[PDB]
């Protein structure tokens, strides 16, 4: 929560990324 | 339980199955020693099968929830082939010591 | 080592070998250790028991840095199995161990070429692509097999390990849950999952990883680290400046009860052993990062 | 433990010779050709004790029960084992280093 | 009883016939599983097979992973993918029941402790030629073929599994009826309120502190 966090950023079969409700 | 496991379920059965074929030869066997005949003799073949059923409750002990769902397996499991085993070797005893 | 540190029949190093064989564990000191004298002392009282353990004694004479057990495990094993698989497999995994890969690779292509429905060459070669540092190669060949032989779940778990390693979390959050739903009572690869997604992203990630660590924990209420990982992300999530009020007090009360669960259970451990040691101190770190 | 491997034997072995004894008592009933129909109250009680010691002793040693629970043997089940892909072993590290480099 | 009979006919002609069908029922078992069979498939057939398989899981246990992830493997699936050996297990029986009525047919074995009627005697008098004999007494033929009949359970107990004894098609369609399956199936998640399944009571800590910490092998 304080002090000590670390943040660390940076095509298998069936891959998408939206909608579809 | 939410997840069952098959292996466990089948060794169950295994062993009930184990118990009960090698429990109704065993009865067939001191029956036809004993010499009974007729339909008396099949009185004992129940009382046998009782007698099994009520060893396992002191295998199974407490907590036969985890191992069974119910008791009814326990109780009425394979009543079909252990008597044809009890036949057969009350049939086969029966004549190697009355007879002759 | 019987009569020597310990007093056991060979039918209880059997036992141990087998059991360790069961997890893969990969303390090869200790296997060696038993594996050596077994095969030496006890060689005639395994009737069919033999070759497992000499297959496993190798490997692990590989890894401890001991060729000469494993030359002569080798030797035995191709006298008694001509022109086996696995022991081409083995001779392979020898050559490879002496930092020989061209020879292994060309072995590999025999073993393919005579059957070409085999999985243990294409995964060895991955090997080998990977001992050379070349990630990208190894991770391309993997997702090949993958899409040739799925339902392998050890290629599913390397592969998701490759991608950790590598700071790309969707792909190995995909993975995790392609392992996760052909084992859906495996409290691990939950846990694994939420602490995959705590580290990929923002608000919504913090809830997945909430719920699936909440998930993990009630499947076994022994995983301390979903504990831990639960009022982490509770207290997480409700100090964020862009959240409901609603979801900030349930957030306070999940908190509240996973820091009194800790507390309890810490309480637990202090009763048996006495140390005092972190009871004194996991209370400080539940009072510092209160609210 | 191998107890009862032994228990199972003497009650087969009982039943056997109560078999043989009244065989050869039927035998030598059916010489003198008496009708009374005389059967030995020894006989039955030694075959009857022996049935039950046998079948008491064979129910001990059919096997043990197993949790139908599938997260019953994962409670033990720890990280540092589900790691670990034999298929994907690499022996290039400081293992070698540290025994006979 | 009724009849008396010579001791030297149960003592070779009784059990030789159960040590013969014993060990026939065995040596079947084990020829059958010496030549069982030997079956290669090809790379295309255990591929379909494992996608297939996944397909089911996914239809299956669909309910343990968020719903976006669900729906796009189900937006998969369904546009590129479905879319784009006796002889002798029987034959030794017969010819051994009709060498044994050959070679030992003749006489009575045994008597069954049980009244039977009528219905009973054609079948279990095959060899004899008596008229007026009760139904209890029984032939060699009948006998073995009673033996026979049961064995079943006690192979089954002192040999492996059960033995000795007698008794895709189409991928396209396999991908039809999969596509058409899986076409109904909707996300229902099954972590909705787990929380509160939690919060409910303390967590089960009894029972974990127990033993002691290993030290070594053994």
């Amino acid at each position: 929560r304080f002090k000590w966090a670390i943040e660390l950023s940076g095509y298998p079969v069936g891959y998408l990324d939206k909608q579809v409700p | 339980p939410p997840f069952i496991s098959e292996a466990a379920v089948r060794g169950n059965a295994a062993v009930l199955d184990y118990c009960r074929t090698s429990v109704s030869a065993l009865s067939g066997a001191t029956a036809g020693i004993l010499g009974l005949t007729g339909l008396y003799g099949f009185i004992f073949y129940l009382l046998a099968s009782v007698l099994l059923s009520l060893l396992l409750i002191l295998k199974a002990g407490r907590r036969w929830n985890k191992y069974f769902k119910s008791r009814r397996p326990l109780f009425t499991g394979g009543l079909i082939g252990g008597l044809f085993t009890y036949v057969l070797f009350w049939t086969f005893l029966y004549g190697m010591v009355h007879v002759y | 080592k019987v009569s020597e540190l310990y007093d056991v029949t060979w039918e209880e190093m059997r036992d141990k070998m087998r059991k360790w064989r069961e997890e893969n564990s990969r303390n090869s000191e200790q296997i060696v250790e038993v594996g050596e004298e077994l095969i030496n002392e006890y060689a005639s009282k395994l009737g069919d028991d033999i070759w497992i353990i000499y297959e496993q004694v190798m490997i692990a004479a590989l890894d401890y840095g001991r060729d000469d057990l494993a030359l002569f495990c080798l030797q035995e094993l191709r006298r008694q199995f001509p022109g086996s698989h696995r022991v081409k497999r083995l001779t392979g995994m020898r050559f490879e161990a002496m930092e020989r890969y061209d020879d292994a690779i060309q072995l590999y292509d025999r073993i393919l070429q005579e059957d070409p429905t085999n999985t243990a060459a294409r995964k060895r070669k991955i090997a080998i692509r990977k001992a050379q540092g070349k990630n990208v190669e190894a991770i391309r060949e993997l997702n090949e097999y993958l899409e040739q032989f799925v339902g392998d779940q050890e290629a599913w778990h390397e592969l998701a390990e490759l991608y950790i390693n590598e700071h790309d979390y969707a792909k190995a959050a995909f993975c995790l849950e392609e392992l996760m739903m052909t084992n859906p009572h495996n409290h691990l690869y939950c846990q694994q999952y939420a602490e995959v997604k705590y580290t990929q992203g923002g608000l919504e990630n913090l809830e997945l990883s909430r719920k699936y660590f909440a998930q993990a924990l009630k499947l076994n209420n022994r995983n301390m680290r979903a504990l831990f990982g639960l009022y982490m992300s509770a207290s997480h999530i409700a100090s964020n400046p862009k959240a409901s009020a609603k979801t900030k007090k349930d957030n306070m009360k999940y908190a509240s009860w996973a820091a009194s669960q800790i507390n309890r259970a810490y309480q637990f451990a202090g009763r048996s052993k006495k140390e005092t040691k972190y009871s004194l101190k996991a209370v400080e770190d539940m009072l510092e990062t209160l609210q | 433990p191998s107890l009862w491997k032994g228990l199972v034997g003497i009650g087969l072995f009982a039943l056997a010779h109560a078999a043989f004894s009244a065989a050869q008592h039927r035998s030598y009933m059916r010489l003198t050709e008496k009708e009374d129909e005389s059967l030995p109250i020894d006989i039955v009680l030694q075959t009857l004790l022996a049935f039950a010691v046998t079948c008491y002793g064979i129910v001990h040693i059919a096997g043990e029960f197993k949790d139908m629970d599938a997260t019953s043997e994962l409670k033990n089940k720890t990280f540092d084992t589900l790691r670990n892909h034999p298929s994907f072993y690499v022996f290039n590290h400081r293992g070698r280093v540290l025994f006979r480099p | 009883p009724e009849l008396l009979l010579d001791s030297n006919i149960r003592l070779w002609v009784v059990l030789p016939i159960v040590i013969i069908t014993f060990f026939v029922g065995m040596i079947r078992h084990y020829v059958s599983i010496l030549l069982q069979s030997d079956k290669k498939l090809t790379q295309e057939q255990v591929s379909d097979s494992q996608v297939l398989i996944r397909s089911r899981v996914l239809r299956e246990n669909g309910k343990y992973i968020p719903k976006q992830s669900f729906l796009t493997r189900k937006y998969y699936f369904n546009n590129p993918e479905d879319g784009f050996g006796n002889v002798t297990n029987v034959l030794p029986m017969i010819l051994i029941g009709g060498w044994i009525n050959m070679t030992f047919s003749g006489f009575v074995t045994t008597k069954v402790p049980f009244p039977l009627t009528l219905r009973f005697k054609p079948m279990l008098q095959q060899g004899i030629e008596l008229l007026t004999l009760d139904a209890s007494w029984v032939s060699s033929a009948s006998w073995y073929f009673l033996n026979v009949f049961g064995l079943r359970s006690i192979y089954s107990l002192i040999l492996g599994q059960d033995n000795a004894a007698d008794q895709p098609a189409d991928t396209n369609k396999a991908f039809k009826t999969e596509w058409e399956a899986l076409e109904l199936t909707d996300h229902q998640w099954a972590l909705d309120d787990v929380e509160e399944e939690l919060m409910a009571k303390d967590l089960h800590f009894e029972g974990m502190f127990k033993k002691e910490l290993q030290t070594s092998i053994f």
